[PDB]
């Protein structure tokens, strides 16, 4: 093996540690030339066996424990994407692979170091939600969680209000911050 | 019984990522469940102090109006009052949280100084010094992290901030981290981090290792070619 | 073991540092500085202007490099100029390739 | 150092052709610069034995070929009629000989 | 790199205009050090003022069109150097607004 | 060097470590005569975290930045009831580093080439 | 340089001069540890030629040439009433004088391939 | 670089008196004499008992602590093409000069 030190592969944040009960954001680069076929996203069993467990796929099939609390959301379309995982369980600590069944198969790896602490957005619905004013420079949003496709639906859409909230006055739902191009953390309501 | 006003500094709030407002009230009388709370001028009087030292042996029996509250208040961070509701205290009182202009706010300048050659020659230990000048309004948590791993607080010792004689408003501080000489000789980076309110990202990692100090040898090569000109 | 401080291809200036371990002890390791500079000696003053006068004086301030007129063509960078190519009556301004290896369209 | 990679050490019997493939980082410059197979002479730098730009030496005349595969990101030099004289240190690389960007191949017959 | 040519008597005062990139990290005025050939700061974005120029100069910040102004209260006929303004930590090569008196 | 480049001021630091009685007393002498205590600031002794009875103290004396380039000296005198004869002097100069030797080597050849 | 060339030994001299009271005391310390009084011999104060009321006195420390090569410290501490802290210390090692030698080379039409 | 020029024109009969500034930090002083194209001012007189040969006997020094001045007087003052007669304090001579004086 010879490892070229002048590589076209861009930098990927090796670790994206986050608050227990909160959420993360994993931007996985892929070959711009060839667009995606199946954005497989995996785990590790061990350092030797390490059979990765496709948590999610482009179809939308999700695993048992991440059923609901996990998503992959293509955009930032220009040759990468953003897989999210809200509701900060500890056990989730490990390494995640951004598989694709294109050609140049970089299997970029990212380490998720989970640390217990204050959650940046509020609790569980029925519909509380909260993100710090410093984190609020963006646009706290809500999505109705679908393993096929995340679709935004109405909630409290105002300034910081206790800060966020969720209302569905008349399932699994998400209440998260969005940068626009990219995306910030999540929120899990029922 | 006593009353005092103190605002949480940026060093504490950065460590907490929130604010724990406190109105110092100790030396209380033997009254169970003291109903003393830090009262905001906006009406958001904090909760009664949770898990207060109900029966600690100290005769003071401290019951401070401190409580855990949100960070948004100090994201605003205006002047805050204090009203104390205690049976033995009949005098009404309000104290406004002196941090108003808070002197000023200057950007601290961090300098990392490697060990002196003499103590390395002594062969026992080396002391890297992290010195912060300016320091407009006190406020600074200094952490020592090596290879991205925060080192033990025992190894590095900081200092109580003292003023500057070049400007009374200015404040400087120092923090020495000691290691074995072999660790520094090896080449480990040990770079110290500074956290100030003035801080643009609210943190710094100034830099140093053995092979980034003053050089002892210089072989500059100046190759001259008439058919160079396209720098590989 | 070299730590490449800088590699400026605008000036062919490479600075690397190394702790050479001459003796087998501490406090006798020489910390170095390997400045390497390649002088064009035939490049013009204006690298993108072929007709500019030849460059004779080369100034290198090692602080502006540690952190603008270039001295050498970067081999990864496509340098082009504009030249009039009159053929017939039709004079046309065309994009000549100063460095032809690096200027092939992708 | 140079991102060029090839066989650190080829070897063969006399009269048998050899194929030496050198990998280079696929970029437009690397795909369109000169690919050279030189021999490090004992005192004096490379004497270019074959090049991608149609050059072949006094020898390697009808014995050698140098094919450039930009898509693979490689170039393959084929040397036929190997002899005991054609043993030593060679370099395969891009651009100018006196320039670095190259890899060292130790050929022994 | 322009160099304002100002003259004033022993009591005549001189004002200096320099650009303000709004960075506010460091904007400064620098007298030319003729004893060694480099540049030495006299006033900056943190109170440091030279002992020889003790309390005789001050700085003013204007965001209307980004002015940094140096106002000199007194003048002891001491030949004023090349008051080259600049920005950034590096004083010597951060030079821009060249002024000579 | 960082702060020196600022060209505004220079900070020199006596750092005194290992004194057990902790009644140590630094003082700065520059130009053979003591400097006024306004310039230099000495911190109180603090326990040695890496040991026991040994303590430590700083003393940072600030100075005109070009004075340091002037080529001064600034001695510092830790006087404390434990050093052999009660005083210890140290001196720092712009050239206090062990001598640095250059090695300029100008290749005016047109053959012998470089290395990527 | 002659004593170093002989390599048998070396004599470092502390020359105290210009002190008006006759009595003075010089002692030589190494690494902060006072040396044995046998090694250093100090001259009795003798009046200076060009100074009527001021005296001078040498002090010579004899050390092995190898010790001088192993770049040591050798401070010489002097005690007098007229001194500020009643003592001053001067240190000189093997690298005290050296002033950076530029070893300028000049490769011209030469080869070896050696990369540059 | 303050430059008083006393310029006492008494020549042989003149007795030049120059008052140079004085720190009063008990540091030694000296009156430099820029030696013929050396650049290293040689000291004429100082707090140290040294007086130059040429200026011996005629050069004297007097103190003004309250006035912060030191007065150096060349009594005879017989012509000697006077160059910058800098007065300065410190153990180092050339570097420590403050006030130039031309005669
Ligand atoms: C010579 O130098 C100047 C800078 O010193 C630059 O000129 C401009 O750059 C563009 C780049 O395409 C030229 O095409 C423009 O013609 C130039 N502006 C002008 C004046 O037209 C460039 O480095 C060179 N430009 C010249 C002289 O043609
Ligand atoms: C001359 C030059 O450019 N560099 C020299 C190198 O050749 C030599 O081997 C080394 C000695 O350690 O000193 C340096
Ligand atoms: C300079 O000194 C080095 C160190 O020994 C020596 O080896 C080198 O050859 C000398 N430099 C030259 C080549 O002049
Ligand atoms: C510079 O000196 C070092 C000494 O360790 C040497 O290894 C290196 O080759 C020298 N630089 C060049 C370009 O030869």
């Amino acid at each position: 093996l010879f490892v070229n030190e002048e590589s076209t592969i861009p930098r990927s944040p090796t670790v994206v540690k986050g608050v227990a009960g909160g959420s993360v954001a994993v931007l996985c680069p892929y070959n711009r030339k060839e667009s995606k076929s199946i954005k497989y996203w995996c785990l590790w069993e061990g350092a030797q066996n390490g059979r990765c467990p496709l948590l999610v796929d482009s179809e939308g099939w999700v695993k048992a424990q991440y059923e609901g609390r996990l998503s992959l959301l293509e955009e930032p379309g220009n040759g990468t994407f953003t897989v999210i995982l809200n509701q900060l369980t500890s056990r989730d600590a490990g390494f995640y692979w951004c598989l694709t069944n294109g050609d140049t198969l970089w299997r970029t790896t990212v380490e998720i170091k989970i640390i217990e602490g204050e959650p940046n957005l509020k609790v569980p619905g029925n519909v509380p939600c909260h993100f710090p004013c410093k984190f609020s420079s963006y646009e706290k949003y809500w999505c109705k969680w679908n393993n096929t496709g995340c679709q935004a639906l109405p909630s409290q859409d105002e300034g910081p209000s206790k800060s966020r909230l969720v209302s569905l006055t008349l399932g699994w739902y998400w209440c998260g911050v969005k940068q626009g191009h990219f995306y910030g953390e999540t929120a899990a309501v029922y | 019984i006593r009353v005092f006003a103190i605002p949480p500094s940026f060093a504490s709030i950065f460590l907490t990522k929130s604010t724990k407002l406190t109105c110092l009230v100790t030396d209380l009388t033997t009254y169970d469940s003291v109903t003393i709370s830090w009262t905001r001028q906006n009406g958001e009087a904090v909760k009664t102090h949770t898990n207060i030292s109900e029966s600690h042996p100290n005769a003071t029996f401290s019951a401070v109006g401190e409580a855990s509250i949100c960070e948004d208040d100090w994201n605003s961070g205006e002047r805050f009052t204090c009203t104390v509701t205690h049976t033995d205290l009949p005098s009404p009182l309000k104290q406004t949280i002196s941090r108003p202009k808070g002197v000023a706010l200057h950007r601290p300048d961090v300098y990392l100084l490697p060990p002196a050659r003499e103590q390395l020659n002594l062969r026992e230990s080396a002391t890297i010094t992290c010195l912060v000048t300016g320091f407009s309004p006190a406020d600074v948590f200094v952490q020592w992290m090596q290879r991205g791993q925060p080192l033990s607080p025992e190894k590095y010792v900081t200092s109580a901030p003292m003023p500057e004689p070049q400007a009374p408003g200015r404040y400087f501080a120092h923090s020495i981290l000691t290691v074995s000489e072999e660790e520094w000789n090896t080449g480990e980076t040990y770079t110290c981090v500074v956290a100030h309110e003035a801080l643009p990202n609210r943190v710094t990692e100034r830099t140093v290792d053995k092979s980034t100090g003053k050089p002892t040898l210089y072989n500059v090569s100046l190759v001259m070619s008439d058919t160079a000109g396209t720098c590989y | 073991e070299r730590i490449v401080l800088v590699d400026n291809k605008c000036k062919c200036a490479r600075i690397t540092s190394r702790i050479i371990r001459s003796s087998e002890d501490p406090n006798e390791d020489i910390v170095e500085r390997n400045i390497r500079i390649i002088v064009p000696l035939n490049n013009r003053e204006n690298i993108s202007d072929p007709t500019s006068p030849l460059r004779t004086r080369f100034v290198y301030h090692l602080s502006d490099l540690c952190k603008e007129t270039c001295y050498t063509y970067d081999r990864n960078k496509c340098y082009t100029a504009v030249v009039p190519l009159v053929y017939g009556g039709e004079t046309k301004m065309v994009e000549t390739a100063l460095t032809p290896d690096a200027c092939y369209p992708d | 150092k140079s991102p060029i990679f090839g066989p650190e050490e080829v070897n063969s019997v006399e009269g048998n052709s050899v194929s030496i493939t050198c990998y280079y980082p696929p970029t437009s410059v690397n795909r369109h610069t000169r690919k050279y197979w030189c021999r490090q002479g004992a005192r004096g730098g490379c004497i270019t034995l074959i090049s991608s730009e149609g050059y072949v030496s006094s020898k390697y005349a009808g014995r050698a070929n140098l094919t450039n595969f930009p898509e693979n990101g490689t170039f393959v030099v084929n040397i036929a009629q190997l002899s005991q004289d054609d043993s030593g240190r060679y370099k395969c690389g891009l651009g100018i000989n006196s320039r670095g960007l190259s890899f060292d191949v130790s050929l022994e017959v | 790199l322009p160099e304002v040519k100002v003259e004033g008597e022993l009591g005549g005062s001189v004002t200096i205009k320099c650009p303000l990139p709004e960075m506010h990290v460091r904007i400064y005025l620098c007298r030319e050090m003729a004893g060694s050939g480099t540049c030495g700061t006299v006033v900056s974005t943190t109170n440091f003022i030279k002992a020889e120029y003790k309390g005789r100069v001050t700085l003013k910040q204007y965001p209307r069109k980004n002015l940094f102004l140096v106002e000199v209260t007194q003048l002891t006929e001491s030949d004023s150097g090349v008051y080259a303004c600049g920005a950034g930590m590096n004083t010597d090569r951060g030079k821009t607004q060249k002024v000579t008196l």
